[PDB]
RNA sequence: AAAACAUAGGUUUGUGAUGCAUCCAAGUGGUGUAUGUCGCAAACUGAUUUCUGCCCAGUGCUCUGAAUGUCAACGUGAGAG
RNA sequence: ACGGACCAAGGAGUCAAACAGACGCGCAAGGGAGGAGUAUGUAUGUGAGAACUCUUUUCUCGUACUGAAAGGGAGAGUGUG
RNA sequence: CCAAGAGAGUAGCACUGUUUGGGAAUGCAGUGUCAAGCCGGCAGGUAUUUGUCUGCCAAGGUUAAAUAUAGAGUAGGAAG
RNA sequence: AGUCAGCGGCGAGCGAAGAGGGAUUCAACUCGUUGCCGAAUCGGGUCUUAUAUGACCUCGAACUGUGGCACCAUUUUUGU
């Protein structure tokens, strides 16, 4: 939720010969001070965190959905475009290749 | 920054509550939603596996249901009509032990509403299997025939018992205004109607002037 | 998506094409709705004219599905019409039938000039209509 | 009350203009036992006679009620009305307690 | 039904007859600790009315609150802030005086539940309540399967929930649709719920 | 670190307990005060010495002063409302 | 004038509503469901937010506008008399 | 031969505050004040009286299931 | 419906309900004011019975617990 984010940390400002940021508050841990909170930091945030809503979905026109498919329907047997997809048969005949139903129940 | 003519300052997902590095907080997304439809149907199915024996829906009454938008149309609403079900005949508590609702809160506002409503009724019940029980005799209500059903597994949708709609149709017609409507005037005049209504009503015209005018 | 957006084209470019007068770092100068009369004036009277100060009148806890729409115009409904209709009825001698509510509505306003008399069982018309559905010797019914 | 219940409206005939949306068909309603309420269901009167009686008056009650014994009868529109609140309550209190001194003086 | 009786007695409040009732419970209280159990209601009625039935489990208490109203406390009585909230007796304390009143009995022992509580008097300082409070422990209580539902997790307090039908008059409750609004998710949920985010499951 | 303050010394108010002074979220809370004008509180002045003028218009303060200008609620009587 | 001793690894224009254009993209006065819900096996599963959908009811926005209103309201066809 | 047994310092009102998108008041809380012939009571989003007409019948009392989990939740899966 | 509800330096900024579709649901419930009453019909205890029940005290309980009835009814009403 808040990752990276996490010391009690303050910015140190100006005067101090260094650029202005978020330091690391206590002493020892030799985190002592080291840059805070952001993106740049070390473990810290990124820039930009990583948003729940992305639109990670969508609509699709129905008729369109369906109508894409459509096309790639008749296009599954374009067979020069079957044959392109990789597919393959030396056995190609009939295109489609069209088969009993009964090889339905071989088991 | 880039020039485009698109269609003038926007875009929103940047303003209040999207918890940020700071926490907060009012969330309710839908994704549990693959999950919640089946939470709904896997629930749904299996439920209905239990119930066994039992037709799931429970009757209700059909309606015409409010508003103008809704003035012209029924539904199949809440509830019953207690003096829908008297006047089919049969007593409300019995009638929940059925599992055909009852209300109160009907009002009951027209006379239609019986009528269509005893005949669905009565159909649930010409659909009617009822259980008995053995040793017992069947004989309460007349609970009917062991292997009838079946009562268990098709749960039951009462729509099959007691459909929905019902509406009245109307056809071609060679005529009518030949007798009569070709003179009817509704270049305002069957405007009339309202107008009189509007214009004599409380702080209108009609009532305070003329009556003013009077004495 | 992400290989489209400019800043993949305005890198290694400091101001992201902002200008590089105008460091105009990342606050509004300006800020929301507001400051439009000081130094927005210009545009909001222009592109916004009408706005403010409240005038007319009102009525409050109005409950809109009560005036929920009901118009349409003539043409329109034969078109919804059965066509076999549409191209028959003319002569007065077959008034089809027409229930403006499965149509949605419930006023007629007038407009159109048909293709055959019917029966439009309608709510509510224009003036017009005593001369367009009568003068057609079309119809209508006024719900009751 | 039952004078706001029976026979009721037989409503006509068409849409708008004085009449609307379908003759109806008025059903049977109301037979709405809850006009029960009160009436004078005699026990009420009773008891709350009794007591009242019992109790005696309110020192307002009497106010007002010197006022009437007087006449200052546009008054009391002040202590009816700021003292009950409402209207109504007024009336109320007026009956009240004018009733109850002018039998009681018999 | 003596309580019929009883009832419209007791609406006579305003009067010397009462008062004198009124006056020896407000010398009495007045002599008096601050909580007490009762052996018995001073107010019956009411009692019986929000339920009191006579048995065990059954618990009365009379419970003495001081009225008034409040200051906001602040230390010494200044804020800082902007104007608004301001005023020594300012925000002006939207629970109610019953509520804190039960409520208090809630906190005030390691069991009881507030079955209900009236107003008994006021005086010019305390205000007393009859509290209905009732152990969930007694065997033929628990016995009482009517009651029983008193027993439950639930029941863990619920006057500080809010539970008691004044304590939900502050809390609110008022089924007229266009007058009990809001609050009918409680004040919260509701909000939570109004002020929702953008959920769409697509877009 | 003094020419500063403290300081004895100078001067006035306020003030006698159902009080004064005073602290306090509140309470039968606090402190001065386990006390009572040789008292307390409050401020000013700054050894001794010696003196300390004029102004009360102003501006405060004070007043037990006046009494009928004013000054809130508050009441009070007055119209279908 | 500032910043800039050195080298690794870091290190900054994001997601996203209505909305304007542009463009592809669907269908067209309709269109977009849309919420849901059903639904039957591939067989883990299944009777696929996401598979396939599939949809009666339609819902919703769209396919006249004008008036504060009360309210009205477009071939004032064209033509014609 | 008839009965006909429904919640008060509460409701209400003022007042104050607070609070509400709720508007001549959405609530609440305090304080004061403080209701029912029961031709009643409550509601019917412009103040009022005034009258109808329209909807209910408060002020005690209990009540799955469908929902949540939102950051710190615990048993046992599924994942990206 | 971010709306013709609307609030709002009325600006900023804010801002809802009803219905519909719909999910989920065979969900609904008590007391206090009705003659309830041939040693409280109760409860606690006890003791039986293998629990109630039986039983008996206790003594909680006639300041009223039971049962019955609960403004939808009971048939309103009258067929008493």
């Amino acid at each position: 939720r808040l990752s990276g984010m996490k010391h009690s940390a303050e910015s140190w400002g100006t005067g101090r010969a260094v650029a202005r940021i978020p330091r690391i508050h206590g002493g020892g841990t030799s985190m002592s001070g080291a840059g805070a909170f952001g993106n740049m930091c070390r473990g810290g945030r990124m820039f930009a965190p990583t948003k729940i809503f992305r639109r990670w979905h969508r609509k699709i026109n129905l008729h369109q959905k369906r109508f894409a498919v459509v096309s790639a329907l008749a296009a599954s047997s374009l067979p020069a475009l079957v044959m392109s997809r990789g597919h393959k048969i030396e056995n190609v005949a009939e295109v489609p290749l069209v088969v009993e139903d009964g090889v339905r129940a071989y088991e | 920054m880039p020039k485009g003519n698109n269609a003038i300052p926007h875009v929103h997902q940047r303003k209040h509550w999207n918890p940020c590095s700071s926490q907060k907080g009012n969330v309710k997304v839908f994704f549990n939603q693959p999950a919640q439809k089946q939470r709904r149907r896997r629930l749904r199915l299996l439920k209905a596996k239990k119930i066994f024996p039992r037709p799931l829906k429970a009757l209700r009454p059909q309606v015409n249901c409010p508003t103008v938008r809704y003035n012209m149309k029924r539904r199949l609403g809440r509830g019953f009509s207690l003096e829908e079900l008297k006047a089919a005949g049969v007593k409300p508590r019995y009638a929940r032990t059925i599992g055909i609702r009852v209300d109160r809160r009907r009002k009951n506002k027209s006379e239609e509403g019986m009528n269509i409503n005893v005949q669905r009724l009565k159909t649930y019940m010409s659909k009617l299997v009822l259980f008995p029980l053995n040793r017992k005799k069947p004989q309460k209500g007349d609970a009917t025939e062991e292997e009838v059903k079946a009562a268990t597994q098709d749960r039951s949708r009462y729509g099959t018992a007691a459909v929905g709609g019902l509406v009245t149709p109307a056809r071609e017609a060679p005529r009518k205004v030949t007798e009569e409507e070709s003179t009817k005037k509704m270049y305002k005049f069957l405007k009339k109607n309202h107008s009189a209504v509007r214009f004599f009503r409380a702080r209108n015209r009609r009532a305070a002037r003329k009556e003013a005018k009077e004495n | 998506p992400t290989r489209f957006k400019k800043t993949r084209h305005q890198r290694g470019s400091t101001f992201c094409g902002y200008g590089r007068v105008g460091k105009h770092r990342k606050h509004p100068s300006g800020r929301g709705n507001a400051g439009g009369e000081h130094h927005h004036r210009i545009n909001f009277r222009k592109y916004h004219p009408g706005y403010f100060g409240k005038c007319g009148m009102n009525h409050y806890h109005k409950k809109k599905n009560t005036t929920w729409k009901p118009t349409i115009n003539l043409d329109n409904l034969t078109k919804l019409m059965a066509k076999d209709e549409a191209m028959k009825a003319k002569k007065g001698e077959a008034l089809p039938v027409i229930d403006l509510l499965a149509n949605g509505y419930s006023k007629l306003l007038g407009n159109g000039h048909l293709q055959a008399p019917c029966i439009v069982k309608a709510r509510w018309v224009s003036k017009l209509a005593d001369k367009k559905i009568r003068k057609a010797g079309g119809a209508v019914v006024l719900q009751a | 009350a039952a004078t706001k219940r029976e026979a009721p409206v037989p409503r006509t005939g068409i849409i708008a203009g004085f009449n609307k949306g379908y003759k109806t068909t008025r059903r049977a309603r109301r037979p709405s036992s809850n006009d029960r309420y009160a009436l004078p269901h005699k026990k009420l009167r009773a008891v709350k006679a009794i007591i009242s009686d019992l109790v005696g008056f309110s020192p307002m009650e009497r106010r007002v009620q010197e006022l009437l014994r007087v006449g200052k009868d546009k008054r009391a529109l002040k202590f009816c009305k700021k003292r009950l609140g409402s209207i109504k309550a007024a009336k109320k209190r007026r009956a009240k307690v004018e009733e109850a001194l002018r039998q009681q003086t018999k | 039904g003596s309580f019929m009786y009883l009832n419209e007695l007791w609406k006579k409040k305003s009067s010397d007859v009462m008062r004198f009732i009124q006056r020896v419970r407000a010398w009495e209280f007045r002599h008096q600790h601050t909580i007490v159990r009762l052996r018995r209601p001073t107010r019956p009625e009411k009692a019986r009315m929000v339920g009191y039935k006579t048995k065990q489990g059954y618990v009365v208490f009379r419970v003495r609150v001081r009225r008034g109203g409040r200051k906001r406390p602040v230390h010494k009585g200044i804020t800082y802030g902007k104007p608004n909230t301001a005023g020594v007796l300012g925000r002006k304390l939207n629970k109610n005086n019953r509520v804190v009143a039960e409520q208090r009995l809630g906190k005030k022992y390691g069991n009881l539940r507030v079955l209900n509580s009236y107003w008994v008097n006021a005086d010019s300082t305390f205000l007393w309540y009859e509290v209905v409070a009732v152990d969930p422990m007694h065997r033929a209580i628990r016995r009482d399967p009517r009651i029983n539902w008193i027993v439950n997790a639930v029941h863990k307090h619920r006057e500080q929930r809010g539970l008691t039908s004044a304590g939900r008059k502050h809390r609110g409750l008022r089924q007229k649709g266009h007058k009990a609004s809001k609050l009918r998710p409680s004040r919260r949920a509701a909000w939570r719920r109004n002020n929702r985010m953008v959920f769409l499951r697509k877009r």
